[PDB]
């Protein structure tokens, strides 16, 4: 037991979604039919990977995951896609007609339609758990699906299921792929609707993603397909605690204890390494040392921020390959003398280290080389409050005109909504200024 | 207590669901009646125009 | 949302919505018959926008093409691709409408609007998922004008959570004399800006300086102003009907391209009339533009580019970046990244690369107060109101058309004046 249910909201979410299922399978030795030779308990087992699968008698391992989207034509390419016999018809779920880049209508207008029906489907998929953990919801913030279905959804799933725990992967949106003018508003909406709904939220800044790209792959224009096998990596890191085995293994609720110390400051920082392309990555082994230093350097994170001129609360260490807790103390102990690491009176500074023994994997015709261990830095910072203020900045300058406001007021949406919103994301900055300050 | 807060928690997110969700379909319904009502306007000025037509005839 | 219904009203609207059928017949690989010879997939993906699959593997256009005037039913009939067409689709009435909006708005289009109507429910109620519908016409004339403007009214009571899109044509004294043109351009404007979602501002004026000025033509016919309409109206849909991420739908298109409901008049652009920063420096140059406004008069609430060919992704996000940084003070600093560009791998006929500009420009004021001064040079001494009076129509009306248009051009000069702080 301890399953946990994906829930893919929107193209975003989706597309990850493929991206993910297709990285897991390949490192559980499951087959696009769904078989997995290596598993000798046919149609069920108590196994780490069966918290992401379950089994089916004729020996068929489908994904625990649910794909939602307000129209076909994306979910369509999974329904007809190299992984189409990994999941059920039922759990691949699609209307009509999209929000069209409007929270109002993936939230009340399109989004009510479906929403009776996906919560069904959901819970086809928790009354097959033994011992069920929670939910990791991914969705786009810049969507009108991923923005306004997703908030519909975790309110009915704070309803059904109660605290039962709900994670986020967030895509926070960035002009050099973003497809909408009024992203900023979607985002500030879904923000604002989910904060009492969610436990943990895993930011990622496509700009962020997208430079990485540039820079460490050297991929010109990086499109979605090279984006989403980066995020499926930092996505694989943070998740391969529950799907694996281990002796120094930590799991991810245990890193949560840390991460979260007050439950509106729920969203950690994530750096990750090493990104480096084959060419470079040939005669060219990295140590643990030098993948644990790469986590400190801000062009690795997945939001753009800069932790050196803010605080911490929290550092948290996820490895997995050829990694032991010799050298990753060795690693920090080099890294605390030589960087900006300041932390808040109230916290202590101990980093916290995991360490998985499964390598890394790498989709094959990929970007990313193939390395013996990787990292993924889950750290609690006020710096991300940067990403806020960039977001809620852009808010202001159309919110002051109501520039696009209609579309929303149109679909049924009072203005005393947005400017509710944009007071709760007012106040999450000023709680990410107050527990900066010192104590008295 | 922790039952208490629990259920609360559930209740109220019920609650404030479903006042939401009836107060967008009455805004809704709302700006399209007054959309119909504007354009069924224009029908009843349309049939003035026709009748100063034939009543100045 | 896939499926558009195109509908064509009089001269003007049936004749460009002719070269617009011709061209994208073309593109996607339909010959005059209606079959499929092409050879890419990409053709086919999203075939279903604009045709309708018939039995035999027929594609036939979801086109409603719609006159007082018959006559024009038979130039549209023998032309190129006029066996294409489907024959019921056709509703033609009698006596015409003789350059006169209160004809076609209020008496005689009026007898004519239910038979199109039932054309229009009979192909919306076979659509899987309908999205909305595209009109063209002039507004200088009598049926597309007012019985164009009527029915746009008429469809939004039976499809009020539809798109209404139109690809109206200005009137210009330079390319036809006609001396009430700015009575109907002025009364079309009125309906338009309460009744459509998005208005492709096709002006004559343009179309007549960009044909004598830069393609060298003495003096152009309406085959050579209709060349640089179809190349455009091909180009605005090339989002909708190739597979893409940006503008993707009719109301992905209006909740990036329109900021307030009122103000959704779009300045269209296209280039060449080459390498990428060439293109782009000439689709944002007044030179290009289908409006005859210049861009300098005024600020861009919104701007969409869509280019077409074999290009480095790379060189034109590097040259759209170029011009929002050299152009900065003519794009609304209260509007982050309200530029927005899509490249399509297919490029169009003849042309190895092009480039289309959708803007939704403040300086769009100088064409409606061309219009309003035109209009005011007739109306303040009573001039010519017999054919609109004698039809049934108030001066009240005639007032607050003129009102509606003044207030338009106050608006886009108000955000056009906004500033952040
Ligand atoms: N990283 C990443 N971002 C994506 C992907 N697809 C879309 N986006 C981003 O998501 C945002 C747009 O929202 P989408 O998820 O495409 O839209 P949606 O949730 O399907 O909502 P509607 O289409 O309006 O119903 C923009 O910020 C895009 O850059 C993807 O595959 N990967
Ligand atoms: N660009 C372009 N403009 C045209 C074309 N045909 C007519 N026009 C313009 O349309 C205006 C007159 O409207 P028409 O379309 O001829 O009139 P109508 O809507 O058929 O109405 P009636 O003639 O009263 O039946 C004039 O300003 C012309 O310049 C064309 O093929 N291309
Ligand atoms: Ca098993
Ligand atoms: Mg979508
Ligand atoms: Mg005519």
């Amino acid at each position: 037991m301890r399953e946990c249910i994906s829930i893919h909201v929107g193209q975003a979410g989706v597309q990850i979604g493929n991206a993910c299922w297709e990285l897991y399978c390949l490192e559980h030795g499951i087959q696009p039919d769904g078989q997995m030779p290596s598993d000798k308990t046919i149609g069920g087992g108590d196994d780490s990977f069966n918290t992401f699968f379950s089994e089916t008698g004729a020996g068929k391992h489908v994904p625990r995951a649910v794909f939602v989207d307000l129209e076909p034509t994306v979910i369509d390419e999974v329904r007809t896609g190299t992984y189409r016999q990994l999941f059920h018809p039922e759990q691949l779920i699609t209307g009509k007609e999209d929000a069209a880049n409007n929270y109002a209508r993936g939230h009340y207008t399109i989004g009510k339609e479906i929403i009776d029906l996906v919560l069904d489907r959901i819970r086809k998929l928790a009354d097959q758990c033994t011992g069920l953990q929670g939910f990791l919801v991914f969705h786009s913030f810049g969507g009108g699906t991923g923005s306004g279905f997703t908030s519909l959804l975790m309110e009915r799933l704070s309803v059904d299921y109660g605290k039962k725990s709900k994670l986020e992967f967030s895509i926070y949106p960035a002009p050099q792929v973003s497809t909408a003018v009024v992203e900023p508003y979607n985002s500030i909406l879904t923000t604002h609707t989910t904060l009492e709904h969610s436990d943990c939220a895993f930011m990622v800044d496509n700009e962020a993603i997208y430079d990485i790209c540039r820079r460490n792959l050297d991929i010109e224009r990086p499109t979605y397909t090279n984006l989403n096998r980066l995020i499926s990596q930092i996505v694989s890191s943070i998740t391969a605690s529950l799907r694996f085995d281990g002796a120094l293994n930590v799991d991810l609720t245990e890193f949560q204890t840390n991460l979260v110390p007050y439950p509106r400051i729920h969203f950690p920082l994530a750096t990750y390494a090493p990104v480096i392309s084959a060419e470079k990555a040939y005669h060219e082994q990295l140590s643990v040392a030098e993948i644990t230093n790469a986590c400190f350097e801000p062009a690795n994170q997945m939001v753009k921020c800069d932790p050196r001129h803010g605080k911490y609360m929290a550092c948290c260490l996820l490895y997995r390959g050829d990694v032991v807790p010799k050298d990753v103390n060795a690693a920090i102990a080099t890294i605390k003398t030589k960087r900006s690491i300041q932390f808040v009176d109230w916290c202590p500074t101990g980093f916290k280290v995991g360490i998985n023994y499964q390598p890394p994997t790498v989709v094959p015709g990929g970007d990313l080389a193939k390395v013996q261990r990787a990292v993924c830095m889950l750290s609690n910072t006020t710096a991300i409050a940067e990403a806020w203020a960039r977001l809620d900045h852009k808010f202001d300058l159309m919110y002051a005109k109501r520039a696009f406001v209609h579309w929303y007021v149109g679909e049924g949406m009072e203005e005393g909504e947005f400017s509710e919103a944009r007071e709760d994301m007012a106040a999450l900055e000023k709680d990410y200024e107050e527990v900066g300050v010192d104590s008295v | 207590k922790a039952i208490e807060e629990n259920n609360n928690f559930i209740k109220m997110a019920k609650e404030k669901l479903a006042q939401k969700m009836e107060s967008n379909k009455e805004n809704r319904e709302a700006h399209l009646a007054a959309m119909l009502e504007r354009l069924q306007e224009k029908d009843k000025h349309a049939e003035e125009v026709r009748k100063n037509k034939e009543l100045k005839e | 949302m896939r499926e558009i219904v195109h509908i064509q009203a009089g001269q003007c609207g049936n004749q460009i919505g002719a070269k617009f059928w011709e061209v994208i017949s073309d593109e996607h690989g339909i010959d005059p018959t209606g079959s499929y010879h092409g050879d890419s997939d990409l053709q086919l993906e999203r075939i279903n926008v604009y045709y309708n699959e018939a039995t035999g593997n027929k594609y036939v256009p979801r086109a409603i093409l719609v006159d007082l005037e018959p006559g024009t039913m038979d130039s549209v009939r023998s032309g190129p691709f006029g066996q294409i067409f489907r024959p019921d689709n056709f509703v033609f009435g009698q006596s015409g409408a003789g350059n006169n909006w209160a004809k076609g708005h209020y008496t005689e289009g009026a007898e004519l609007v239910d038979s199109v109507l039932d054309v229009v429910r009979k192909e919306s109620e076979s659509c899987d998922c309908l999205q909305g519908f595209q009109l063209t016409h002039s507004l200088g004339g009598g049926t597309g004008s007012g019985m164009g403007t009527l029915l746009i009214s008429k469809i939004r009571e039976e499809y009020p959570d539809r798109i209404m899109n139109t690809f109206s044509v200005m009137p210009s004294p330079k390319v036809s004399d006609t001396v009430v043109e700015p009575y109907n351009a002025t009364l079309s404007v009125h309906q338009l800006v309460e009744n459509t979602d998005e208005t492709y501002c096709i002006d004559n004026e343009a179309l007549y300086d960009i044909c004598f000025r830069t393609l060298k033509l003495t003096t152009p016919t309406y085959g050579d102003l209709n060349h640089l309409v179809s190349a455009t109206m091909s180009g605005v849909t090339t989002c909708l009907r190739f597979p893409g991420q940006l503008n993707a739908d009719l109301r992905k298109l209006a909740v990036n391209m329109v900021p307030f409901p009122r103000l959704h008049f779009f300045m269209p652009g296209f280039a060449p009339l080459l390498t990428v920063p060439e293109l782009t420096q000439q689709m944002f140059d007044s030179k290009n533009m289908m409006a005859a406004c210049d861009p300098r008069h005024g600020r861009y609430l919104t701007v969409a580019a869509i280019f077409r060919g074999r290009m480095s992704m790379k060189e034109v996000d590097e040259q759209m970046l170029n011009v929002q940084n050299k152009n900065s003070s003519y794009f609304v600093e209260w509007i982050p990244n309200n530029v927005k560009t899509a490249v399509c791998d297919i490029p169009p006929r003849g042309l190895k690369m092009s480039a289309t500009f959708i803007g939704n420009s403040t300086a769009i004021q100088e064409l409606f107060k061309r219009i309003s001064e035109q209009f005011t040079a007739m109306f303040r001494r009573k001039a010519f109101l017999h054919w609109y009076t004698g039809e049934g129509m108030d001066e009240m009306e005639f007032t607050e058309a003129e009102s509606n248009m003044n207030d338009l051009v106050s608006e886009y000069q108000q955000y056009q004046d906004a500033t952040a702080d």
